[PDB]
RNA sequence: GAGCUGUAAGCAAGCUUUGAUCCGGAGAUUUCCGAAUGGGGAAACCCACCACUCGUAAUGGAGUGGUAUCCAUAUCUGAAUUCAUAGGAUAUGAGAAGGCAGACCCGGGGAACUGAAACAUCUAAGUACCCGGAGGAAGAGAAAGCAAAUGCGAUUCCCUGAGUAGCGGCGAGCGAAACGGGAUCAGCCCAAACCAAGAGGCUUGCCUCUUGGGGUUGUAGGACACUCGAACGAGGUAGAUGAAGAGGUCUGGAAAGGCCCGCCAUAGGAGGUAACAGCCCUGUAGUCAAAACUUCGUUCGAGUGGAUCCUGAGUACGGCGGAACACGUGAAAUUCCGUCGGAAUCCGGGAGGACCAUCUCCCAAGGCUAAAUACUCCCUAGUGACCGAUAGUGAACCAGUACCGUGAGGGAAAGGUGAAAAGCACCCCGGAAGGGGAGUGAAAGAGAUCCUGAAACCGUGUGCC
RNA sequence: UGAGUAGCGAAAGAGGGGUGAGAAUCCCCUCCACCGAAUGCCUAAGGUUUCCUGAGGAAGGCUCGUCCGCUCAGGGUUAGUCGGGACCUAAGCCGAGGCCGAAAGGCGUAGGCGAUGGACAACAGGUUGAUAUUCCUGUACCACCUCCUCACCAUUUGAGCA
């Protein structure tokens, strides 16, 4: 799971709960799965949620 | 070394001292000279091949390189040496000599 | 290639005696040679003809000297038998 | 020797004293195989000549190129 | 510049001053595996296609060279749907891959034992480990800084600050920075405004894209109108030259030892020389040397004015949930992550540890940047109040071997004749082995674990019982 | 140390000759005994020369050993038809494209690999110390090629080929 557009990646962080206890967690982008111009060629790739917020092509 | 085949030397050190001997062997890889006359070894000898003898052979034995240098040429006593270039080739020259080999 | 170096050396055995009295004679050759180019090779450089060639291969006998234990060469030998009334060899 | 593979002809000549000292080699293994040489120098020599050869070949060749 | 075809003892032989062996520089070959790359596969193999050669009456057979994928460019074609793209086809590419020093640096991911005398917050520790990437150093770097004064002016690193301020079941523990002193010292280039052309859409500049002016700036600056691929020295890789006693005598098997005498020394470093050598040799100090490659040092633009324009947008910042800052959500600044929201434009913004007003400093959301720095698989030369073979590397010795394990892996023991093999001719016993003699040596008790040979243990004669 | 003790790993030999320095243990002969849907004869997996010949007996041989599966020096395995390749595919595996995934990677299309399977042409006699559907002998068979031979077809209302 990548974005195309920006470096959105998933990330490793930890969730903790009351009484302070630490587990590992992960950190998902809000991907979607759309068809975009990326050469002058139709295709279907990923993107964030924050970068289509910025008014892209489809 | 500064000793060569078919040199006329001088011994120094062992059992053999200051006794006139020539030089018909040398051994570079380990330093070592034979010298004619010196160390007289009596080998134990078994018949070799097909040559039907058996006895002792009696015969020469080399000496270390340190042990020997040669004379001078001219005057006879034992000296050190020296190297010179004389017209292309160098040449081995003895010390308070002017003479070469 | 070149066919002078296709078969090494012969192979003087009462075995290999027998059979050049019946016209079979014994060679050891080259590792990838193969049947026929050591055939090509013989009547090229012989000017005889062979009839029907057979191969066998050996592999090196474990042989022990001293402390060490190598192994001898790996070896292809040869048989060609000539055909009748075809010229002898050294 | 060293010199003359080179003063000689540039590369005609050459590939047929390299097939004839080649079968002069053949036969001293043949007769080794036997066991009947006596000049075991040459087997030496020979394989050396051709090497001598190969490479002024060779590098003739480069050198043209 | 003279013996040499290694270890290693060969005579079946042969090469060498017509200059060998050897050493240094550059070349050539380099089978087959191996990223392995024609296709396959159980490493070290098998089976091919095309082009060109050898060979055959041909078939079979042989050689040489190409023939993997992806990426970049170019060309053609460009279905379904024949606008056009996907895709396909051809060619060009010292292009990539894979390995590596178990070191060093960045990131991504990331424990538990342990401590807390239990234990979850915390600690261990962002350690080990795994992944990705490059470098010989990497990161960092020229202020939206440090700080609070007749103020400093890129980073980095060392001492100091200081176990201080702080943080912390305020427990266990964790733990700074700036000022000061040193090493080192390089500062620069864009985007935007505007102009010029060409780049067409026309809705006549609202946008092209490539150049140049256009420029990198905070007591503001810039646009804007006024201003001029050689030759040379030093190294590196082979090397050369290089002083002075067989001095006498004694013991000794052998003098380098003892006594009595000399000499050199820019050289008394060291090693070998039958025992402890400056003058025996190799050498050492100095002094030289390069046909060929290689590494270092000398040649081949501004000031003034300030109508107007620009000064990095889904960006700072905020909410929520986390991370890093010594700082555990706390009075919590600051940096970053994910989601959601979301400005300002010079009368503008940011920081000064909540926050607000004043004051001071600075201009983010664009890049590049050597030296001080870290580290040794290596190579050169040295050094040791480092070991002397149960030590020191596992490995002084054919060791990562033998051996064990299916495999990952684990992993040993084993140095010393003599100065020289001069290593036991010859005789007797015997099948030999082994001995006894003879011989070599200074030693045979020195004869193949062969310097010395302790003890356990085991024998043989015996004085006393 | 035990201690010259336990053990010496299922089994019928005995006698005469011969070798030898040495003989219960090696070799030759005559009887006897044992196995015989096996302790016989082929042949896998596996081992890798242990196979044969000639020497030797320090170590291996639970004793000896003149002996060997030990040492040393030689020698031995021949295939168009047998088994496997240049034939096919199952299970499974790999996998251009692709699809997923913090990274490594995971899944998988076309395709390919993969016998334990399917197809597929020699056999019965002889031969030495060691090989034998491999070597010799005679009779065969399968695939492919044409310097050649005869028969026939049509060389576009085309024979033939697939």
């Amino acid at each position: 799971r990548k974005c195309v557009i920006t470096g959105k990646k998933t990330t490793a962080g930890n969730n903790r709960s009351h009484a302070m206890n630490a587990s590992k967690r992960t950190w998902g982008a809000n991907l979607q799965k759309v068809r975009i111009l990326v050469n002058g060629k139709p295709k279907k790739v990923y993107v964030s949620a924050r970068a289509l917020k910025s008014g892209k092509v489809e | 070394m500064h000793v060569k085949k078919g040199d006329k030397v001088m011994v120094i050190s062992g059992k053999d001292k200051g006794k006139q001997g020539t030089i018909l062997a040398a051994f570079p890889k380990k330093d070592r000279v034979l010298v004619e006359g010196v160390n007289m070894v009596k080998k134990h000898s078994k018949p070799t091949q097909a040559n039907p003898q058996g006895g002792i052979s009696n015969q020469e034995a080399p000496i270390h390189v340190s042990n020997v240098m040669p004379l001078d040429p001219k005057t006879g006593e034992v000296t050190r040496v020296g190297y010179k270039v004389e017209d292309g080739k160098k040449v081995r020259v003895a010390k308070k000599s002017g003479q070469v080999l | 290639k070149d066919p002078r170096d296709v078969l090494k050396r012969p192979v003087i055995t009462e075995r290999s005696a027998d059979l050049m009295t019946e016209k079979k004679y014994t060679f050891e050759v080259d590792v990838r040679a193969n049947k026929t180019e050591v055939k090509d090779a013989v009547e090229s450089i012989f000017g005889v003809k062979v009839d029907k060639v057979n191969i066998m291969n050996y592999k090196g006998k474990s042989k022990r000297v001293g402390r060490y234990t190598g192994m001898t060469s790996r070896r292809r030998k040869a048989i060609v038998k000539l055909t009748a009334d075809s010229k002898e060899i050294e | 020797m060293k010199a003359n593979e080179i003063r000689d002809l540039t590369t005609a000549e050459i590939e047929q004293k390299v097939k004839s000292l080649k079968e002069e080699l053949f036969n001293l293994r043949f007769q080794l195989a036997t066991g009947q040489l006596e000049n075991t120098a040459r087997i030496r020599e020979v394989r050396k000549a051709i090497a001598r050869m190969k490479t002024v070949i060779r590098e003739r060749e480069i050198a043209a190129n």
